[PDB]
């Protein structure tokens, strides 16, 4: 148990968790790993001098995690992994904030709406994009390379595959379907396979909005619909048709 | 520099032969192929090609184009340009189907303007036809308002001239090789009148002894098919055109007999 670990074994783990900035301050405050556990939520925030809120939650999560002593998979993914993952889900405009808050796999799992708002992620669409990306991690038992595998192009003759497509891959897809002029608009848009395939609220119109294809270019949208549907599959197509019958009202 | 202007033109030809010899029907041609088609076979100008390229990404789409889609999405304001496109597509859809004349640009809008229209003794309208991209296929479809408003034929007789011109191509099955071949088979003999260019008809008037008068039928719309097919068009109406005063009796009498010979043989 972490409680039996020496001051130095604790210090290096703490620093390995991207929390080495609070080191030369709380070095005298920590003799044992048990004293870390003993400390209530406030003892650490006073003594270690953790002032960023995300940083508190991070430790809190990490501690209650070692206490269960069972080995969670989302917990296996450190913060550098998550910050790479932002390139994959299509939201690299946030790497500074996430990396500075040391968002790991646990924090992804326990992600709240205010957390994301604090990291300046405010777009409804980006909350969808993140919610469905995490689903894809769940589908894949939180295996580090699940997205960071690119298989061959032809590999998509089963829609399941598309579920694991990154933002880059979707752009590569648009180019293969003669929408090269639009493919870069998806940069920073959080569009990825997980969202296209799994979110019933996400369809052709959303896609076409994000691509900057005006509502008046019927012929272009028609092309786009035809290819989008072949991409996603029959079921996913049906799922999205079905959702249209129940409008996503703002006020019940 | 120009090395890359040649390579990409080859590629465009290659896409088409790849398609017409893989047997595929039009509604299944890909974007690039359809765009090649517009340039090479339809003789479409670059500005129009670029419009279609940006708004029409498949044969599937291409084949289904409505007039208002062409009008509002493609952004083609002149109705004659629109009709041009619809008709081309109309023709290509048949031509490429499981169901057993063909235009690969043989009678496109530049032959129509620089060769055919002058051949009909109508060179004065050439530019407007060009500016409207009028090809052989469209001719059959032009209305009276088209000819007056868009193509500037205020003269009803010139419209009649065009009509008979078309009636000729119809009976020739629009076969361009056969026209030019028949036209030159009869440059110095006196047989196949249906075809004769306004030029052939001038030189003939000179050969019966009316060298002064002939030159006057230059922008008149006088040609072989009018002569051969219009029952109203007799020697009297030809003389009127040649601007022969009624006093000159002998010239009229000459034309009357030689014209009837021309009609007999």
């Amino acid at each position: 148990p972490f409680a039996k670990w020496t001051k130095e074994q604790v210090c290096s783990w703490l620093a390995e968790q991207g929390l080495g900035s609070y080191l030369s301050s709380g070095k005298h405050w920590i003799i044992s790993g048990q004293t870390l556990l003993q400390a209530s939520q406030q003892d650490l925030e006073k003594e270690l001098g953790i002032k960023h809120s995300l940083h508190r939650k991070k430790l809190q999560l990490a501690l209650q995690a070692l206490g269960s002593e069972e080995e969670t998979n989302y917990g296996k993914l450190d913060f550098n992994w998550v910050t790479r993952w932002l390139d994959d889900i299509g939201l690299p405009q946030y790497k500074t904030q996430f990396d500075e808050g040391r968002v790991d796999g646990r924090m992804l799992h326990y992600m709240t709406v205010d957390d994301l708002l604090s990291l300046k992620v405010v777009s409804v669409l980006h909350h969808l994009s993140i919610k469905r990306a995490i689903q894809v991690l769940r589908i894949n038992n939180f295996e580090p390379n699940c997205l960071r595998r690119r298989p061959s192009d032809e590999n998509s003759i089963t829609p399941s595959e598309v579920q694991q497509w990154t933002n880059h891959r979707v752009m590569e897809w648009l180019r293969s379907v003669d929408l090269a002029e639009y493919a870069p608009n998806l940069r920073g848009s959080g569009v990825h396979g997980g969202l296209m395939v799994l979110e019933p609220r996400f369809n052709v119109e959303t896609m076409a909005q994000l691509l900057n294809i005006p509502p008046n270019k019927t012929l272009l949208r028609r092309h786009l619909a035809t290819h989008f549907n072949l991409l996603i599959g029959a079921e996913a197509q049906h799922q999205k048709r079905d959702a249209m019958e129940l409008p996503d009202y703002v006020l019940l | 520099t120009q090395a890359e202007k040649d390579r990409r033109l080859k590629k465009k030809h290659e896409l088409l032969e790849e398609a017409r010899r893989k047997g595929l029907p039009f509604a299944q041609w890909d974007g690039p192929t359809v765009v090649a088609w517009l340039e090479l076979w339809l003789g479409m100008p670059a500005w129009y090609v670029a419009a279609c390229r940006a708004n029409v990404k498949s044969g599937a789409i291409m084949s289904a184009l409505s007039d208002t889609e062409i009008q509002r999405e493609i952004g083609i304001s002149n109705p004659l340009h629109r009709l041009k496109l619809r008709l081309a597509i109309q023709e290509m859809v048949s031509l490429t189907s499981p169901s057993a004349t063909l235009a690969y640009g043989d009678m496109n809008h530049e032959w129509i303007g620089n060769e055919w229209l002058p051949s009909l003794g109508l060179p004065q309208y050439r530019s407007y036809f060009m500016e409207c991209l009028v090809d052989a296929r469209m001719l059959d479809h032009l209305t009276k308002k088209d000819l007056r408003v868009h193509l500037k034929m205020v003269d009803s007789f010139h419209r009649t001239s065009l009509q008979y011109g078309i009636m000729c191509l119809k009976r020739l099955n629009y076969d361009r090789k056969e026209l030019e071949r028949r036209r030159e088979a009869s440059q110095h003999e006196i047989k196949d009148v249906l075809v004769w260019s306004n030029d052939r008809v001038i030189r003939w008037i000179q050969a019966i002894g009316l060298r002064e008068y002939a030159n006057n039928i230059l922008e008149s719309g006088v040609h072989g098919s009018l002569i051969a097919l219009d029952e109203n068009f007799d020697y009297s109406s030809l003389a009127l055109l040649l601007q022969i005063p009624t006093q000159n009796t002998q010239a009229r009498q000459i034309l009357e007999r030689e014209y009837n010979n021309l009609l007999a043989l």
